[PDB]
């Protein structure tokens, strides 16, 4: 109906007026976060069994 | 974004032939079965016909079979409905509807009030 | 070994050695060790007529006696010939031995291969945790009963019909007690196998008829599987210790000990046949609302219930019992192998589990 | 009136997609060529939690990474000790058709809900010594598909009435209601700061909401079938989502566009659960072809397989310290997995 | 270790108590049959469940037949989007699918046929049996004897249809009535038998929504389902 | 059962062979 259509239109207008960020910057951010916390990830680098609590 | 656009429709004399086309985008056409449903004025949504992934298996509702035909073109990603020898009780808004999931045979929801993978529809009118 | 004849001959020789040890008054016909009898000295003008020795009672075609005339010089000769009076009269028996050996080979192989299947089948139901249902527990107990039966048969054959030793066969009783326990183990294993064949059909019938099975059913099955034979075997042992402790308990002469073990097996066979008929009726009712599927299911269910024992259970014993031996013992020594193949190797669920384990490693 | 409004909404959509095309000039796969592959990821089952009768449909780790709750369709909410396999609690549910678990970050409460349309909050501290229903939030008209505690006093829930809702357990009232989806909302994931949350729905769209004011911020439409699972990246600037079209996808909020697709030609089954590793390098996805598998979020190639389940994997969760991965399945078994 | 032995012992005792209670719960759970009642609002589903009894998203009914418990669930405040919450009922003993044999707003029989086709061919319901209730038989009786109906037109293949030989008409029934009944039953069985493969079975019944025999029909069909499952475990089927 | 029948028959036959050999030796 008219109410649903106008709600969709105003939501789309809200979507239009948002900031823009390059996808290269986002990819760099994801890569930087992954490489910064790589050594703290037990699933990436398995922990020695001395301090593994599921042994 | 999944979207289905219906073209054709209009007003035609009883006993005439009219063609409905359905252009799809946002999904792989081949691995989805699709179908045609319709809503009569003042009535609910009802299922007209369906065609499978490859187009080999076709079925129609009883009040239609023998008159309408369906065919899919996976090269052009387009569904068709041929409506020759129309009858006055065929006046309705026709919706090209898609199956919820690929590689399935059950394909539950088509004729719901707020189904998502359904087009806007085209009005087909027969009167004299 | 079956060398009790030598022991009893030595006993009857000591009979003459001891009873003639005293020397008080020499008679006309002094007691001597001849004709395999404990001859008693007699005076002039006496005729000694004695029955043929009871040691060969099973070996007589006629109830005959041997007569001797006593003379001053002594006993001259026996008037009636032993072969003519109470002889063997078995000219065609010399060729039966091969038959026994032949049979003794075939079923042995059967039991052997059955063992080599059932044991490994057991571990497949033991190693894998997905297979821990009541039906598979009953199947495991049936496999164990088959294994016990095969082991008992092999042990009995080793004990009674061996050739590795010198066959000296001492008269000391520990060996006799050992072979009696071997025969008791044989009887227990056979009856336990029959009762587990019964329990299989009982469980299937209870599943198909009772819409909700009793919770503590399996425990009862265990009793029927294992507790029930014991009591019966105990009864048998009592009879063998009271009615006929003839020797090693490998020969059935008195009717009561034979019936003590014959009755429960026959009852189990009859009840299993009735349950088989009921299950086939249910299966037919479901298949009607194809006949190849029904025939395949009947043939598949025959080995699990042991209904082939129904063939000779009701048939009268008038075919010299050779056909019963050849069918039952020989062929059904492979029943354990057939059961293992049908319910542990070609079973779809266990095969898929084995595929998963194979691809995992 | 409606025709022109639709014809201008479509050109709004065209402008949006033109902006998206302008944003996309470099693909995430190209920028990740310089990095090395993680190699084969070998994970082994360390624990197997038995005790549920029917299929396990949801599960949630505690904040201490030791206790975890799980819901089964037989009507049980079991709280385990993953270290020792002991069962801590065995809460019985009023309604058997439970479809979601939550565990309060403080650890004092546990939530559940399902086809009864009720979110039940259970107190676990048991001042009287027994676990009792602390609250029963009502007002949804669909079915509860997901629920996550913001804190002891607030919870956000996802319903099949095409709506999310933020509650207040103290008063038992819907503090705010999030609408805008078209199909059933199947999953929600809370941002690390608990200021935004994403929801995936049956309209094949993901949607980002601001909790405190209560309206949609961004809508992401890259999937072609309904979304079954969704999860935030650890730093909160991206999120992954799986659907029935047999693909996982990664979306970046700031770029407001899909970045990477995780799919294979031999997988034609839907994706039921999605989770990220501690660093975000690994994306673990449960499939309804009975096993889980581990992608790497930067290279879009499978790095491992978690194959131990006899039915479809329904739920999946990584601990807060990243030590273990719990997988639940319709075979009624819960498995803990760890690296070698 | 003096401060942790007691807590570990307490955890072991708590786990033992939990396991005892779970064993009791398992014994209770395995002894009851869960049924999913499915249909339309214009069928006799509500009347059937009301006879069986004699806001919330799910409705519950406990009824006991021959000391056997039956736990029937009805869909409550839910949308018409059954895609996602149907999978919750893949482990039930049966789905009782109620269909009104009357084809008005539109061809509701065709909608019910499509819904049955969807239920039958769903990959998660492919092991679940369906008890089919061809409800509202009196409407069929007094609709095809009224002179004109909407069954000969909405199903063009009904004209070239003859009553099956194995049909068992009720005494004193017009052949037209039983012809229509068995035509609809065969419409459902055409798609039931196209993909059965022996995993699951369909049990059509002609019901009238007011009678004491529907509960017995459900009981007998559940017994058949359980027996067939047991026979399948033994590879006799 | 057939195991008992075969064992009894074979034991009787072995005793037959032993007694026949003994009777041949003595006579």
């Amino acid at each position: 109906s008219i109410a649903q259509a106008r709600k969709l239109v105003e939501q789309l207008k809200m979507e239009a007026n948002i900031d823009r960020i390059k996808v290269s910057k986002a990819a760099a951010d994801l890569m930087a976060y992954c490489e910064a916390h790589a050594k703290e990830d037990p699933l990436l680098t398995p922990v020695p069994a001395s301090e593994n609590p599921f042994r | 974004q999944v979207q289905l656009q219906e073209s054709g429709g209009g007003l035609v004399q009883p006993g005439g032939s009219l063609r409905l086309s359905c252009a799809a985008s946002g999904f792989t056409f081949s691995n989805y079965k699709m179908n045609w449903v319709r809503q009569a004025p003042g009535k609910g949504l009802e299922w007209v016909s369906d065609i499978s992934q490859s187009g080999a298996s076709i079925s129609y509702t009883g009040s239609v079979k023998g008159r309408f035909t369906i065919s899919r073109d996976n090269a052009k990603n387009t569904l068709y409905l041929q409506m020759n020898s129309l009858k006055p009780e065929d006046t309705a808004v026709y919706y090209c509807a898609r199956c919820p999931a690929p590689f399935t045979r059950d394909c539950f929801d088509v004729t719901s009030t707020t189904y998502a993978y359904r087009g806007q529809g085209t009005q087909v009118t027969v009167s004299s | 070994e079956c060398r009790f004849h030598l022991e009893i001959q030595e006993e009857e020789t000591k009979c003459a050695e001891l009873l003639r040890s005293q020397t008080e008054k020499h008679k006309a016909c002094s007691g001597v060790w001849d004709n395999i009898t404990c001859w008693r000295p007699a005076n002039v003008g006496e005729t000694v007529t004695v029955p043929c020795p009871k040691v060969f009672s099973n070996f007589y075609s006629k109830a005959g006696n041997i007569s001797k005339n006593c003379t001053s010089d002594g006993w001259s000769e026996t008037f009636p010939d032993f072969v003519d009076a109470c002889g063997y009269s078995d000219p065609e028996d010399e060729s039966k031995i091969t038959f026994y050996i032949l049979v003794k080979a075939i079923y042995t192989l059967g039991y052997s291969v059955s063992l080599m299947s059932l044991a490994t089948g057991s571990i497949i139901l033991c190693l894998f945790r997905k297979l821990h249902c009541t039906r598979n527990y009953i199947h495991l107990n049936l496999f164990l009963s088959f294994i016990l039966r095969a082991i008992s048969v092999l042990v009995k054959d080793d004990v009674l019909y061996s050739s590795s030793g010198t066959l000296h066969c001492p008269d000391q009783p520990s060996s006799w007690v050992g072979c009696k326990l071997s025969l008791v183990f044989l009887q227990y294993c056979i009856m336990a196998n029959f009762f587990w064949l019964l329990v299989e059909g009982l469980y299937l019938h209870t599943l198909l008829v009772a819409m909700l099975p009793p919770r503590r059913c399996f425990l009862a099955y265990l009793l029927i599987g294992w507790g029930l034979p014991t009591v019966c075997i105990g009864a048998w042992t009592a009879a063998r210790l009271y009615l006929e402790d003839t020797g090693c308990w490998d020969t059935n002469d008195h009717s009561v000990p034979w019936w003590v073990i014959r009755i429960p097996i026959l009852i189990s066979i009859i009840v299993n046949f009735v349950l088989f008929i009921s299950i086939i009726r249910i299966l037919l009712q479901k298949l009607t609302s194809q006949y190849k599927r029904l025939a395949k299911s009947t043939l598949l269910l025959i080995p699990l219930f042991g209904v082939h024992y129904m063939v000779f259970a009701v048939f009268p014993i008038s075919i010299s019992s050779k056909y019963q031996i050849l069918f039952e013992l020989c062929l059904g020594s492979f029943q354990g192998l057939v059961v293992a193949v049908l319910y542990c190797f070609l079973n779809s669920e266990v095969q898929c589990e084995l595929k998963r384990k194979w691809r995992s490693r | 009136e409606l025709d022109q409004l639709r014809q201008e909404a479509e050109q709004l959509k065209n402008q949006i997609r033109d902006a998206r095309k302008a944003c996309a000039d470099a693909t995430l796969s190209q920028i990740t060529n310089n990095i090395d592959p993680v190699g084969r990821i070998q994970m082994r089952t360390r624990r197997t939690l038995r005790g549920h009768l029917a299929k396990i449909y949801a599960m949630h780790w505690g904040t201490d990474s030791r206790l975890l709750v799980s819901a089964s369709q037989d009507g049980k909410l079991i709280i385990w000790d993953s270290y020792t396999t002991n069962k801590v609690h065995a809460i019985p549910l009023r309604s058997s058709w439970v479809m979601t678990c939550a565990y309060a970050p403080s650890g004092n409460y546990v939530a559940c809900g399902g086809l009864d349309n009720i979110c039940s909050i259970y107190n676990l501290k048991t001042r009287e010594g027994n676990v009792r229903v602390s609250r029963e939030l009502a007002g949804h008209t669909g079915y509860l598909s997901c629920c996550r505690f913001l804190d002891d006093n607030q919870i956000v829930t996802s319903s099949g009435d095409t709506t999310c809702a933020l509650w207040d357990i103290e008063t038992g009232q819907q503090t705010t209601t999030f609408t805008g989806h078209t199909g059933d909302v199947m999953s929600l994931s809370l941002a690390p700061d608990t200021r935004l949350f994403v929801s995936g729905a049956c309209d094949a769209s993901a949607k980002l909401w601001d909790v405190r004011e209560g309206m949609c911020r961004q809508t992401f439409t890259g999937h072609e079938s309904d979304i079954n699972a969704i999860c935030f990246f650890p730093n909160g600037n991206a999120f992954a989502t799986g659907s029935d079209d047999a693909t996982c996808r990664l979306f970046d909020l700031r770029a407001d566009q899909e970045l990477m697709t995780y799919s294979h030609d031999n997988i034609i089954c839907g994706i039921t659960s999605v989770s990220f590793s501690k660093s975000g390098r690994l994306l673990l996805a449960g499939y309804d072809d009975f096993n889980c598998n581990v992608w790497d979020a930067l290279k879009a190639d499978r790095a491992g397989v978690l194959a131990g389940h006899d039915n479809r994997v329904s739920c999946l969760g990584v601990t807060d310290d990243g030590m273990a991965v719990a997988t639940g399945s319709w075979d009624s078994f819960l498995k803990i997995w760890n690296g070698s | 270790t003096e401060d942790q032995r007691n807590e570990e012992k307490a955890q072991r005792e708590a786990n033992k108590k939990i396991e005892k209670q779970l064993q009791k719960d398992k014994q209770v759970y395995r002894a009851t049959h869960r049924l999913l009642l499915l249909g339309a609002g214009e069928s006799g589903k509500n009347t059937i469940v009301k006879q069986m009894r004699i806001t919330s998203g799910i409705f519950e009914t406990k009824f006991q037949v021959d000391k056997v418990n039956f736990h029937m669930f009805d869909v409550g405040a839910q949308r018409d989007e059954r895609r996602k919450w149907i999978q919750c009922f893949n482990d039930v003993t049966a789905i009782i699918f109620v269909v009104a044999s009357s084809s008005n707003q539109t061809n509701r029989l065709q909608a019910a046929l499509k819904l049955f086709d969807s239920i039958w061919n769903n990959k998660w319901l492919r092991d679940t049996s369906v008890i089919l209730f061809l409800n509202k038989q009196d409407l069929l009786a007094e609709k095809v004897l009224a002179g004109k109906s909407k069954i000969e037109d909405y199903f063009p293949e009904f004209a070239r249809y003859t009553t099956p030989e194995d049909a068992t008409p009720e005494p004193g029934e017009d052949p037209r009535v039983t012809r229509a009944k068995y035509f609809i039953r065969d419409e459902f069985l055409r798609i039931s038998t196209a993909s059965g493969d022996g995993r699951h079975y369909c049990y059509p019944h002609f019901t009238c929504s007011v009678d004491t025999e529907n509960i017995r029909r459900v009981f007998n069909d559940c017994r058949d389902i359980i027996q067939r499952m047991h026979l399948r475990q033994y590879e006799l089927l | 059962h057939s195991d008992g029948i075969f064992t009894d028959s074979y034991s009787r036959y072995r005793k037959q062979m032993a007694v026949k050999k003994y009777l041949a030796a003595v006579l």
